[PDB]
RNA sequence: UGUACAACGGGGUAUUGUAAGCAGUAGAGUAGCGUUACGCUGCUGAGAUUAAGCCUUUGUUGUCUGAUUUGU
RNA sequence: GCAGUCAAGCGGCGACAUUGCUAUCAUACCGAAGCAGAAUUCGGUAAGCGUCUACUGAUGAAUGUUACCGCAAUAGUAAUUGAACUUAGUACGAGAGGAACAGUUCAUUCGGAUAAUUGGUUUUUGCGGCUGUCUGAUCAGGCAUUGCCGCGAAGCUACCAUCCGCUGGAUUAUGGCUGAACGCCUCUAAGUCAGAAUCCAUGCUAGAACGCGGUGAU
RNA sequence: AGCGAAACCACAGCCAAGGGAACGGGCUUGGCAGAAUCAGCGG
């Protein structure tokens, strides 16, 4: 199984779930909730709104690009298998979310400036 | 030294199963005589070694590629990249393509020399196979057929081609990718000659309906003996 | 359409009885015939098609599967059964002096206003020095030979919102009649776990009384090949997690159940769906055959449970996941 | 139709086929009726019952018609072969009676439908079906000579070796038990003998043969000496598009001598020199140069034994008939010794395993140790694949801690820095 | 739309001769598993798969 | 008269799409003589929905006998 | 029907044959065809499935009382067709051609239910904006016995979504053994093997509301 | 909540067969099945 992302809400979304739509023009769209799919058959782009997750990361309301999300993305190539590698994924991919979860409350708090 | 066989007592080779020089991919199933087939002739000098692609049968349609490298379609699922990857040797470079049309047996068509690719293919990939496969690349529509790898196969030994190619267009083809090709059909008399045969530098399989005379020229262009 | 479950009646009791069951084993221990559970509703699973010869082999699959579930059965008594022209015919029955309050209650409707003195006379003279009641075992083990064994649902440990418990009588087929009383009478008050009636990849089936469509429904019901994919433990923490994901969750869907309490105990994983529906009581037998057949031969290859919230739409499995995805709120830091 | 009839339906003799009409009407239709059912109900009752009857004969003499050839229109070689194999005006003639029968069936059961329309009476309409039906039985039952041709004529054709003369075929001339017999046997496979006795093959026998990757077949003729057999032999050999083949033996078989044979074979100078004609033998000498004075032929000495000598008769035959960069492999695949099935110790096939062990495609697929990995202690699998919300697919790489050792202090820095302030 | 054994839904008049075979040699358009896998021979005759 | 019935608050849960207010002076606005009819910023994935048939319960608190017939 | 070699009886008629036009369509244990094989029709068997009385949902005291559990006489009864893998490119067959039993893989048909996703489903009388109504007005959308744009779980709910839908005997026709009758013969009259999709057993449904049994309470 | 009719009523209903013009509903041979009592297939 392979988690796939959604083009309207930029987030990743698992099978079984939501309604999803394919184009004549030979590639997979996917919608998390039939709202998203009905936004996006009426062509209401929601990285204008405040809610997105495309709007909030790159505005400021939410954590942006930073070096702790550039592991989660696919690839083109393959790579050797090795049941010794597997557990390194494990440990990573924590660390790597443990290393985040101190930087999403950093930029909250950055937005929050000026509350006082 | 030909072989004829088919899969699920269907004729379309081509599309069930992609044989090279240095790996053998087929079709999945319940049904190892294909699988059997190949491995008689190749025994075991060659990975063989059947795997889905997509989760779809038409693995040979949707992968191509050649002794150097590997190409496999862009719906290729990243559970079966490890697959490809721990089937094949690491001396065998595998690439994913992000195609138009998620299919390579229509879009490239290669030996371990030549290829030939479709017009609107990705530069990406286009320039990369000078050095995945270390082949040629020309965009060349075959008497103008869209579908360019679906109706052609090509190896080192040459190939057997759609009959709409003219022989001077074969005999030039023997300069313009270094290997004589015939004219011919397979499948019973099928134009789509690619979707029915594959075939390498020392094995070639085709379908069962295929008539004795079809099999006799692809046996001579190909020059096994 | 058909006329067998006809006329549209409703049934007697919600607890669907159990009429058949298996033959004997002429060499094979005491052995558990049936076992029973709650309905804790449906979710989606996700595998590998290991079976032979499939036009999906080793592609992924999906489909509904039931969450059983089936807290850690115990015995209270033992029934004995002889050969008649009439058929069988309980001849004696016992107990263990130790009802639970869980069964007690079930002797009684206004249990609030009810004196509570029930088993003391038998209770009382089961406290002798066994003589007196080791007649009844020894009369039924003469003539008797289909032995039943009284059992009991532990509503406590269940999140349901009832404590009377329901009696089930269960027929053994070990051979020997005086092996399987002498093996009900040392598991008198004891429990059974439920992976020692069950095992994985078992083409089990299970019978209840369906949803009232409201008379439509509410009938006792039967369906073969109700295959169990595995088998899990309240105890065992990371049950969720399959041999695949194995991720770190429980398959308790998040906010809990749909108009049901949280799993926190035993449960078992049925392919597809089956009758009732929550808050219901099931039975589960092994068919009284076996489907000899490449089906119930194949493995399970659990990859991932549907684990979401059910209440409006869901976008996370488990809340490790939301609050990274969707950070801090109005409510958080 | 083709030259080839094998689906024509079995002719069923008039009182066979009338039980049979009769088994049908009576058990499709209806049975049951009393005086005091409504008229017009009767009415369509007779009325049913007399259609149906007259439509279920007529149905069943077209489809008896409809399967025989036409002999006439199939082919002159063909309708002059049939000429000889049965009557071919006879063969006419009962096609002929066999539609005016059915014609006149159908005459009858318009008219009496028509009639049976404007009935008075229950017993008169009960009297005009069962006069029908008589006249019906009467008209079919007449057919017993007819029918009789017809099914033994279906029955000698549903299994002759007919061929479309295009078809590159050799034919094969000579005396009964000339030695010929084994000739077609040899070159192609067919059951006849040298038996020694005139005619060792009776009827044509076709058989296909294969030379330089085109198709043949070769026929051989039952016996030339007017008889009914030479008549059909040379009614075949004229109009076939083939090359026509004399035999001769010296004195041994054939019976008659090599003057005889030679007298013989002159007698087939009007049509024979068109076929590009051979001739092979099993003061003699001038008889057998004789055959010179032909346009074109050839003439060799050999035996039913000499099998080379018909093999070479056979491409001279075929010839004349006609007449009218460097690669890159594996050397180590090619190494290998071929696949030998009937060798034991071949490398056996995953299908021989699989009917041994696995069965028939009730096995299941299996891939331990098929990859190609360096270790085989770890030969077993059970990938993540998926991790808190994330794919692993995305962080499964070699040695990732290199990597990770630089984000580790990351923490460190975050914290000390104080984004928090 | 129809369900798949993937876990995911998926959605978007022509007859052939007896093997399948259509009257072109660059069809084109919404060629679904349906016609791409259950149509080897179309499958060929089409270049756009899915 | 007890890990007992219960009521809110809170959490879980997703849903809608960002509430009433300070007040745009974040910003060109321009009819005058920078002004003023008027020209998405901090709370704010905010407010509310959030079971009269979604789950809980870190739980204090409000409660606990009104009638009945039958018995080898 | 007309005339007749027509002739068992028989008061001059007369069943018998011949001479002139005019309770299955597939679902098959079984046999025949000039059935090499598939296919085919015929005699074969079965209607199994294909192609003011009556309750369809219901109530009430019973057999010391109360509560639990159990047996079953009875009435009903259900799965099913096709396509591929395979023995298969085979037995066979002059060549082209193209079977099956044993095990698997898919969908329509009929039935029992589940909501895992989706919707025809919305009175969460739920939400951001919005119109008539027009709010002292920036507050406020104060109103459409039931509002619109964008959404919505749940009740509902269908391949418009999901899972499932039996294993042993007695027999009809039929193929044999022994064995006569009728010193022979034979399948049958004594018995018996194989064998029906038929019948009964297996299972499911409800359970005589006066069919029954066991247990805690006085 | 309370008031309060009418049509119709020799008496009226568990069925299968015989019952002559067949009307079977009260004659004969057999089989059914509960005092009391909601509600109806599109009869
Ligand atoms: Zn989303």
């Amino acid at each position: 199984m392979r988690i796939y992302q959604c083009h309207f809400c930029s987030s990743p979304c698992y099978p079984g779930h939501g309604i999803m739509f394919v184009r004549n023009d030979a590639k997979e769209f996917r919608f998390c909730r039939s709202k998203c799919h009905k936004a996006f058959k009426q062509r209401r782009n929601p990285r204008k709104l405040k809610w997105t997750k495309a709007f909030r990361k790159a505005a400021g309301k939410e954590l942006a690009v930073d070096s702790t999300l550039t592991f989660a993305q696919r690839r083109n190539v393959p790579v050797r298998y090795n049941r010794e590698l597997v557990a390194t994924t494990l440990k990573a991919m924590a660390r790597i979310e443990e290393i985040r979860q101190k930087r999403e409350r950093a930029f909250y708090k950055n937005r929050m400036r000026g509350n006082k | 030294m030909a072989t004829r066989t088919q899969f699920e007592n269907s004729n379309e080779i081509g599309v069930f199963s992609k044989l090279t020089n240095t790996y053998c991919l087929v079709a999945v199933g319940g049904s190892e005589n294909f699988y059997s087939a190949f491995e008689a002739e190749l025994g075991d000098a060659i990975p063989i070694v059947h795997t889905t692609i997509a989760g779809t049968r038409i693995i040979g349609r949707m992968t191509a590629g050649n002794r150097r490298g590997l190409l496999v379609p862009t719906q290729t699922t990243d559970q079966e990249l490890q697959h490809l990857r721990n089937s094949l040797p690491d001396s065998v470079k595998i690439q994913r393509v992000e195609e138009r049309l998620s299919a390579l047996g229509n879009v490239i068509c290669c030996n371990d020399y030549v290829a030939l690719v479709h017009p609107d293919i990705d530069r990406e990939t286009e320039e990369l196979i000078s050095d995945v496969l270390g082949v040629e690349v020309f965009r060349q529509t075959i008497s103008g057929n869209i579908l360019v790898g679906s109706y052609c196969s090509l190896s080192n030994q040459g190939g057997l081609v759609h009959p709409q190619t003219s022989v001077q267009d074969q005999e030039e083809l023997s300069s313009l990718l270094q290997v004589p090709l015939v004219a011919g059909t397979v499948n019973r008399g099928s134009s789509v000659v690619g979707a029915g045969m594959v075939v390498n530098d020392y094995l070639a399989v085709t379908g069962l309906d295929t008539t004795a005379p079809e099999l006799s020229v692809i046996e001579s262009i190909f020059r096994l003996q | 359409g058909h006329l067998g479950f006809l006329p549209r009646k409703r049934a007697a009791s919600i607890r669907a009885r159990v009429k058949a069951f298996p033959k004997d084993d002429r060499s094979k221990p005491v052995a558990l015939t049936s076992f029973l559970g709650y309905k804790a509703g449906m979710t989606t699973i996700v595998r590998d098609l290991d079976r032979p010869g499939s036009k999906f082999h080793k592609r992924e699959v999906v489909e509904a599967v039931t969450v059983v579930d089936t807290p850690p059965v115990v015995v209270v008594g033992v029934v004995g059964y002889v050969e008649t022209p009439r058929g069988l015919r309980s001849l004696t029955t016992v107990w263990a002096e130790h009802l639970s309050d869980e069964v007690k209650r079930r002797f009684y409707k206004n249990w609030y206003k009810s004196k509570k003195k029930a088993f003391t006379k038998y209770s009382a003279k089961y406290a002798q020095d066994g003589a007196g009641i080791e007649r009844e075992l020894a009369r039924i083990k003469k003539y008797a030979s289909v032995v039943r064994v009284l059992v009991h649902t532990q509503i406590r440990k269940t999140p349901l919102a009832q404590k009377k418990a329901h009696l089930a009588e269960i027929q053994l087929n070990g051979g020997s009649i005086s092996e399987k009383v002498d093996w009900a009478r040392e598991h008198f008050e004891k429990t059974v776990a439920v992976d020692s009636v069950f095992e994985q990849n078992e083409m089990i089936d299970a019978i209840a009384v369906t949803k009232g469509h409201g008379q439509r429904g509410y009938h006792s019901r039967t369906s073969i090949n109700h295959k169990i994919y595995r088998v899990g433990k309240g105890d065992d923490e990371a049950n969720g997690a399959t041999s695949f994901d194995r991720t770190k969750k429980t398959i308790t869907p998040m906010g809990g159940f749909v108009h049901y309490g949280e799993i926190k105990n035993d449960f078992i994983m049925v392919k597809g769906c089956i009758p009732g529906n929550r808050k219901r009581i099931v039975t589960l037998r092994k068919s009284l055959y076996t489907n000899t057949s490449r089906k119930a031969l194949e493995e399970v290859s659990l990859k991932w449970i549907d684990t979401a919230s059910k209440f409006g739409k869901g976008r996370f499995q488990t809340p490790a996941e939301k609050h990274a995805f969707m950070g801090t709120l109005k409510k958080d830091l | 139709m083709q030259l080839s009839w094998k689906d024509i339906p079995t002719v069923a003799p008039a009182n066979d086929l009338l039980d049979i009409v009769l088994n049908r009407t009576q058990r499709k239709t209806p049975t049951v009726i009393r005086p005091g059912f409504k008229i017009t109900r009767i009415r369509a009752f007779y009325m049913r019952k007399v259609k149906y009857t007259g439509e279920g004969f007529v149905e069943k003499f077209e489809d008896i018609l409809k399967g025989f050839p036409n002999i006439n229109d199939v082919h002159p070689f063909h309708r002059d072969l049939m000429d000889t194999l049965y009557e071919k005006n006879h063969y006419k003639i009962s096609l002929a009676a066999i539609s005016r029968a059915k014609s006149l069936v159908e005459q009858v059961a318009r008219d009496y439908v028509r009639l049976l329309k404007f009935g008075q009476s229950l017993f008169q309409c009960k009297q005009l079906k069962r006069a029908a039906l008589g006249r019906m039985a009467t008209i079919v039952k007449k057919l017993r000579d007819p029918l009789a041709y017809l099914e033994q004529v279906r029955q000698h054709i549903g299994r002759l070796p007919s061929i479309d003369p295009n078809t590159r075929t050799l034919l094969i001339c000579g005396y009964p038990n000339v030695g010929k017999s084994s000739f077609l046997r040899c070159i192609t496979k067919s059951d006849v003998d040298v038996q020694p006795y005139a005619f060792t093959t009776k009827s044509l026998y076709v058989g296909h043969f294969d030379y330089k990757y085109l198709r043949f077949q070769a026929i051989d003729t039952p016996g030339i000496l007017m008889n009914n057999i030479e008549m059909q032999s040379i009614y075949a050999i004229a109009h076939l598009r083939s090359c026509v083949l004399y035999f001769m033996d010296l004195s041994e078989q054939c019976g008659f001598t090599i003057e005889a044979q030679v007298k013989l074979f002159h007698s087939i100078k009007p049509l024979f020199a068109n076929k590009s004609v051979m001739v092979v033998i099993n003061e003699r000498a001038q008889l057998l140069e004789s055959v010179k004075e032909v346009p074109g032929v050839e003439i060799m000495t050999s035996s039913c034994q000499l099998e080379e000598n018909v093999m070479e008769v056979r491409n001279k035959a075929c010839e004349k008939l006609l007449a009218s960069r460097t690669p890159f492999i594996p050397e180590s695949v090619k190494n290998l010794k071929k696949y030998d099935p009937e060798d034991p110790n071949r490398r056996k096939l995953a299908r021989d395993i699989e009917a041994e062990n696995g069965g028939a495609g009730v096995f299941n697929v299996n891939l331990k140790d098929k990859y190609l990995l360096e270790d085989d202690e770890w030969k077993n699998d059970i990938m993540p694949e998926i991790l808190d919300g994330k794919n692993v697919y995305d962080f499964l790489d070699p040695e990732i801690a290199a990597k990770l050792q630089a984000l580790e202090e990351e923490e460190e820095k975050l914290e000390n820095e104080g984004f928090y302030n | 739309s129809w369900r798949r054994r993937d876990g995911v839904f998926l959605y978007f008049g022509v007859i052939a001769n007896p093997k399948g075979e259509m009257k072109g040699s660059a069809i084109t358009g919404p060629v679904g598993k349906e016609c791409a896998d259950l149509w080897p021979r179309v499958a060929s005759n089409s270049g756009v798969v899915v």
